[PDB]
RNA sequence: GCUAAACCUAGCCCCAAACCCACUCCACCUUACUACCAGACAACCUUAGCCAAACCAUUUACCCAAAUAAAGUAUAGGCGAUA
RNA sequence: GCUACCUAAGAACAGCUAAAAGAGCAAGAUUUAUAGGUAGAGGCGACAAACCUA
RNA sequence: CUCCGCAUAAGCCUGCGUCAGAUUAAAAUGAACUGACAAUUAACAGCCCAAUAUCUACAAUCAACCAACAAGUCAUUAUUACCCUCACUGUCAACCCAACACAGGCAUGCUCAUAAGGAAAGGUUAAAAAAAGUAAAAGGAACUCGGCACCUGUUUACCAAAAACAUCACCUCUAGCAUCACCAGUAUUAGAGGCAGUUCAGCUGU
């Protein structure tokens, strides 16, 4: 049993009653589980290259609350603050920096970037950016346990990108070395506000149902039908 | 082979022992001819519960409380609120002398007493 | 644990033998 | 009154009386099926049927009937880790059975409605662990192991 | 009435169930005698109850809510006795001079040992008592050699521990050069 | 009451959770860790108070202290001094990643004045009135003792009485007339309870 | 003063490796090994 | 035809022969519980 | 097996260290001080062995005569064994 | 590649200096750790054999108040061993 | 607490010839539970110089 | 299959009840191992009794008849004193002392063949050798160290013989006496010694 409840069930069948435990120190989290408001992408944004006037206005609200914690923020110059960072942290992932991109990265974002490459040899490149990045969005959290306000900002990149991806034998797994592909990309940007060392780290992405469907892998697979016990029939 | 470890009960042993053995309940009574028992009712603890209606006290305290500091008393202190008073008074007045202690409280003995304080004779 | 430093040492430059043996160094 | 000398009796003494007993006693539910009429407690070694008795009428007001009381051994088999016995205490059970026709009935005092009535008491960490965990999806079969992360 | 032994039905299946503080001795102390009698009994009822709760949850295999709440009552009721107890002190110093409740005398026990011998309660006198005539109050010479023996092993104890701390003391300024003083 | 056998390590978890009991065992014997001696009255750290960080991986930061372990003369400051760790995580899930303390020792970690935020070292003092006060060797000022949740986890303002909590008149309210009688005594006479038959001397040995 | 050989080790590794290449257990026990050395010597 | 079977457990014998009282009631008697004293055994006597 | 993997920890010796500085100062202290003190008055230990030297055999029949009555019942019991046995070995028998 | 290997502390030893110990409550010489009945029992008296004499038969050692020296001297002893 | 002997107070024993009660076939110089006593220069022994917890 | 079984005593002390287990038996249900929880309730049994004096010749055996000898577990009165009551403890188990193939040991009541309690075979094959059992032509111990059929009591052995010891009787020896053995005895006593079936016929794997 993984789940605590059957824990806990087994636990009561078992006479171990586990007392809880109280302290002063509790976990200290630098950022979220999930995006505030999630940005939905309208479709057919990547076709192009009163209702917008009320979402709008909320980024007006979001955006002076960061400024309140820090005056000297310009939504202006983030665009070209994210670019870096985001090429900063995919770079991290060609030589395995994880101390570098924990600077970069939320710890959200830090296990779905490297959790699957544990064993495998990255080789990614930014080789253009064909429009330049807008922020598409910005808001910001009420006030959470321990007095953190967060202010999560969503940044949309349309970019040109080459990725090669080897598996642990060296061998070509996914992507190309060279050949440069074409990538939309909905960048979701977070920063513990009351952290007085807080910064601007990459969160999370956003994938839209419409968005095409990802470059196919080399190698065949197979998906195994039900595995059926004696008794039971197989059925359409 | 016996235990000697194990703390030695009345359910050891065989019946002569295991009767006369007993958990450290007192006695209340005597055993008089056949094994008949006689129960003294004065041997019987006699449970003085108060009347409890009507009162104020619960079995905690309010946290906003001010907290004052710690005095155990101490029969000079004790002597001081209960006992010094009535003589100061009547010292004033000459009436007091030495051979009245019992006045104000003094007891030469503790027989003849209910409840003697040495040695104690009185259940807590 | 014996006390010394000699044996230690020489078992250090031993082992460190194998080590080039067992990696033989580019 | 436990490990407080008595007051020896001589005939046609007082009566003996305890102010402030430090008996202190559980009510337990039994093990087996009992009468409707019988209540079951644990109570201290040197408390006596007689004292059982006359503690719950004192203090409790309860009309006794019957008391009947044994010894239970605690197992002493358990070994620690330096292959020592541990002895699990020995103590007392008394049986009361209540007068007047009076009934009890060992109430639930877990009730699992009321335990579990879903009230919401947010606990920041353990949202945070349900949400990533809904997050959490399992790798998609086709793309056979290959990183989800990378938008390309 | 029973109900008395379990706590307020409302609370029954409560995670917690919320308590004041402990009563401290020095607020028993401004009490009285009779409100400290009756206060005796308003906590063992408490303390029954949440004595017989512990003993559910046991049973039953869940954590007894809010535990502090028997270690509070037990707080209580340690200076309830304690207060109490130092009333009847003072009023026996006072009244006999006496130090302790209960006569007893230094001995001399069959083993050698000095041991304090606290007084049995009896009917007769104790030149008349068989049983108690038994006892040996003293030891004879063969005794001697033991406790001398018993000494030279208490000494060697107590020589080891104070050797053993200063040494951790070296240990101490090792690690800590500092501390020199 | 926990009785810790001699040589126990301390450790972020607290004696006798659950983690402490899988990680010191009742047979576990490690050698002892070896702590410089530092006197009640000269323990100059507290929970709630700003530090900075001398050393690690984040030095020259500052935050506040979120408990301190005496017995490893230990502060821990939230969010410095941090690694990462997987919590929830099972054989089906990775778990989720979080950042976590390590302790720092005393003095690795420096108080900061409260007029200007620089590392400072205090001196114990009294105060006119006679209060013990913290004050900065240079530059001196009383650095106030950090306001920290109690914990038991009362807060007073918030407190409400419940049914079974005495009030704060019924606790302060003074009966205690000083008489030279036992609570025996008194109980009797108060409850009416009549006692004629004297008690028999008996022979104490 | 406790003295305890601490280079026992190389001492027993001057005999083995003399008896490398014989067979058995004479190739890697000392007391067997330094018996078929002698002899080979 | 048995072996090894000599011991025959009786409490009265045990308590009898080996008890406090039966070590107290002579100076060797109490000479053994000194001794066993002084090692620290946790048992003095049956 | 029998040799430690690992480097113990470096031996740092402070031959400066106050008590190395001083040693053997005072030595001549009778030949430069008037002869008042002897240097033997000098050496600190066991109050049977300061100024003299002699063998296991003479050693214990010493200790015995200067501190036998202060010694502890078993250490005594070893002692007087131990200077038996050594009688023995000493002289042959 | 397994089995394993490796470790530095826990403490301990010898001295010095100082003459140590111990009544929360309750229980404990009866079958100890057992609330509560006419007691009566009372301690004192060469250590021995044996290391050695190559056996063993008298014979040798374990204490009595200052390190050293007088001195292994006076002296004792199958005048042998040895003391 | 084995065993030998002893003390106290107990217990057991079908049928068959059956006068006689007796290790006749299958009620006794029998067997046996409990507690106690005798201790190594010794005890105990229907005496094997045996046994006295190997 | 039953060899027992149930109960008590003694011993033992929670030691196959519930829940859980990643531990365990050949056995990843069982579990006697581990963790938690529960449990045996007095009427049975144990635990007894005021003093002082005084009383107590007549066995048991169906106790009657007929008998005995080794001569026997079973009893009061007087006067004084005494108005009180149902406490305390044992109560569970597949269990003890052992032996480590039950090798064995173990008091009493009841059941006398069970109404209670149990399972000799992990699967296979069906060599030798080995163990036990059964059957066996003709013969019937042949060939083999040796088959089978002055009283009493213990002993090694066992069908047993033999010797030893004990012992009835017998004999000598010492002792004229009481308040711990001999003995609450008294020379008709006490103690210590000595005691000098074959053959044949018949049957058998010998
Ligand atoms: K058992
Ligand atoms: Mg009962
Ligand atoms: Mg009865
Ligand atoms: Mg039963
Ligand atoms: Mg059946
Ligand atoms: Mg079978
Ligand atoms: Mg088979
Ligand atoms: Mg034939
Ligand atoms: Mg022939
Ligand atoms: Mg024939």
């Amino acid at each position: 049993f993984k789940t605590e409840k059957e824990f806990m069930q087994h636990a009561r069948k078992a006479g171990l009653v586990i007392p809880p435990e109280k302290s002063d120190r509790s976990i200290h989290l630098a950022c979220t589980a999930g995006i505030f408001d999630a940005y939905v992408p309208p479709e057919g944004d990547a076709r192009i290259s009163t209702e917008r006037m009320k979402k709008t206005m909320a980024s007006q609200v979001s955006i002076r609350r960061i400024k309140d914690y820090d005056a000297n923020f310009k939504i202006k110059d983030f665009p070209e603050k994210a670019k870096d960072i985001f090429i900063e942290a995919h770079l991290c992932l060609n030589n395995s920096d994880h101390d570098r991109l924990h600077t970069l990265v939320t710890e959200h974002c830090f296990p779905d970037m490297t959790w699957d490459i544990k064993y495998k040899t990255v080789r990614w490149s930014f080789v253009e950016s064909l429009e330049p990045s807008h922020v598409v969005q910005v808001r910001c959290s009420s006030m959470m346990n321990q007095g953190n306000v967060y202010g999560q900002i969503t940044v949309r990149m349309h970019t040109r990108q080459t990725l090669a991806i080897y598996d642990r034998f060296g061998r070509l797994m996914y992507g190309q070395e060279d050949v440069p592909k074409d990538v939309l990309e909905y960048v979701v940007f977070e920063k513990q506000l009351t952290n007085p060392y807080g910064s601007w780290r990459m969160h999370t992405k956003i994938v839209p149902p419409w968005a095409p469907p990802k470059q196919p892998i080399l190698k065949t697979v197979m998906i195994p039908g039900p595995q059926l016990k004696p008794e039971e029939e197989y059925e359409e | 082979g016996a235990d000697r470890m194990s703390k030695w009960t009345s359910k050891r042993g065989p019946r002569s022992f295991r009767g006369r053995k007993g958990r450290g309940a007192k006695g209340i009574g005597f055993l008089t001819s056949g094994w008949r028992f006689v129960q003294i009712k004065e041997m019987v603890p006699e449970f003085v519960v108060p009347d409890l209606t009507g009162f104020k006290l619960k079995p905690y305290v309010s946290y906003l409380a001010p907290e004052s500091e710690e005095t155990p008393l101490t029969a000079a202190q004790l002597f001081s609120e209960a006992v010094a008073p009535a003589i100061e008074k009547d010292f004033k007045d000459g009436t007091f002398d030495p051979d009245n202690l019992e006045k104000y409280g003094f007891e030469p003995t503790q027989e003849g007493k209910l409840f003697q304080l040495y040695p104690r004779n009185f259940l807590r | 644990v014996k006390k010394g430093f000699r044996a230690a040492f020489r078992f250090q430059k031993e082992l460190e033998r194998q080590r080039l043996l067992r990696c033989p160094p580019p | 009154a436990r490990n407080v000398v008595y007051p020896l009796y001589r005939l046609g003494g007082p009566q003996l009386r305890v102010f402030r007993t430090n008996f202190f006693i559980q009510l337990v539910r039994p093990g087996v099926a009992q009468p409707e009429d019988t209540v079951q407690f644990r109570i201290p070694m040197e408390m006596t049927r007689v004292d059982l008795r006359n503690y719950l009428e004192g203090i409790y007001n309860v009309p006794v009937a019957a008391v009947r009381t044994r010894v239970q051994h605690g197992s002493n088999k358990r070994r620690d880790h330096r292959n020592v016995r541990i002895k699990k205490p020995d103590y007392k059970v008394a049986y009361v059975q209540l007068a007047h026709g009076q009934t009890f009935t060992f109430p639930d005092l877990f009730p699992e409605k009321d335990e579990s009535p879903e009230g919401s008491a947010a606990d920041d960490l353990y949202s945070m662990l349900e949400e990533e965990r809904q997050q959490r999806q399992s790798s998609d079969p086709r793309r056979g192991g290959v990183p989800s992360w990378f938008g390309l | 009435g029973l109900e008395e032994f379990f706590d307020d039905p409302k609370n029954w299946g409560q995670e917690k169930v919320k308590s004041g503080a402990a009563w401290t001795c020095q607020q028993l102390r401004n009490k009285s005698n009779e409100d400290l009698h009756k206060l005796w009994y308003v906590l063992l009822k408490e303390r029954n109850m949440l004595l017989t709760l512990e003993q559910e949850a046991k049973r039953q295999r869940l954590p007894m809510p809010s535990p502090e709440r028997l270690d509070k009552v037990v707080d209580s009721m340690d200076a309830l006795d304690k207060v109490v107890q130092e009333r009847e002190d003072a009023l026996r110093l006072l009244q006999t001079g006496q130090e302790r409740a209960r006569p007893g005398a230094w001995r001399r026990d069959i083993f050698g040992r000095i041991i304090w011998h606290k007084f049995k309660q009896w009917v007769i006198p104790w030149h008349l008592n068989k049983r108690y005539n038994r006892k040996r109050f003293f030891a004879l010479p063969y005794v001697d050699h033991f406790l001398r023996l018993e000494r030279e092993k208490r000494a060697r104890i107590k020589a080891r521990k104070e050797n053993l701390e200063r040494k951790k003391a070296k240990i101490l300024l090792k690690k800590f050069p500092h501390l020199a003083e | 009451k926990v009785t810790l056998p001699p040589h126990y390590r301390y450790g972020m978890s607290p004696p006798g959770s659950v983690a402490d009991k899988r990680k010191n065992p009742p047979w576990i014997r490690r050698r002892p860790v070896v702590v410089e001696p530092i006197s009640d009255e000269d323990w100059y750290l507290f929970c709630g108070d700003t530090v900075e960080i001398l050393e690690g991986k984040d030095a020259g930061k500052q935050g506040k202290v979120v408990q301190v372990i005496r017995q490893r003369n230990w502060v821990v400051v939230g969010g410095l001094n941090t690694h990462y760790r997987y919590i929830g995580k099972t054989m089906d899930y990775r778990g989720t990643m979080i950042p976590s303390e390590a302790p720092l020792l005393h003095r690795q970690v420096k108080l900061v004045d409260p007029m200007d935020r620089k590392p400072t070292e205090i001196e114990w003092r009294f105060t006119e009135a006679g209060e013990r006060v913290r004050v900065s060797t240079r530059s001196g000022r009383i650095i106030p003792k950090p306001e920290f949740p109690r914990a038991d986890g009362i807060v007073p303002e918030t407190w409400i009485d419940g049914p079974k909590d005495t009030s704060v008149e019924d606790a302060l309210e003074r009966t205690y007339v000083p008489c030279l009688k036992t609570l025996q005594e008194e109980v009797m006479e108060a409850m009416g309870i009549k006692e004629t038959r004297k008690y028999k001397k008996v022979y104490w040995y | 003063l406790r003295n305890r050989v601490t280079d026992r080790y190389f001492r027993i590794q001057e005999v083995l490796k003399h008896a490398r290449h014989f067979r058995g257990r004479k190739n890697r026990c000392y007391r067997l090994a330094v018996r078929t050395v002698i002899r080979a010597f | 035809k048995a072996r090894g079977n000599e011991y025959q457990p009786s409490n009265i014998k045990r308590k009898n022969k080996h008890g406090w009282v039966r070590r107290l009631s002579t100076p060797a008697g109490v000479q053994v519980i000194l001794r066993r004293m002084l090692k620290g055994r946790k048992s003095l006597s049956h | 097996i029998g040799i430690r993997l690992t480097l113990p920890p470096p031996k740092v010796v402070d031959r400066w260290n106050e008590k190395r500085a001083m040693f053997g100062v005072y030595d001549n202290i009778g030949i430069l001080g008037n002869f008042e003190k002897h240097p033997k008055e000098l050496i600190r230990g066991p109050i049977w062995l300061r100024g003299w030297k002699g063998n296991e055999l003479q050693r214990c029949i010493r200790k015995r005569k200067m501190v036998g009555s202060r010694m502890f019942a078993d250490d005594l019991h070893n002692l007087n064994k131990r200077i038996r046995y050594l009688y023995k070995h000493f002289n042959r028998h």
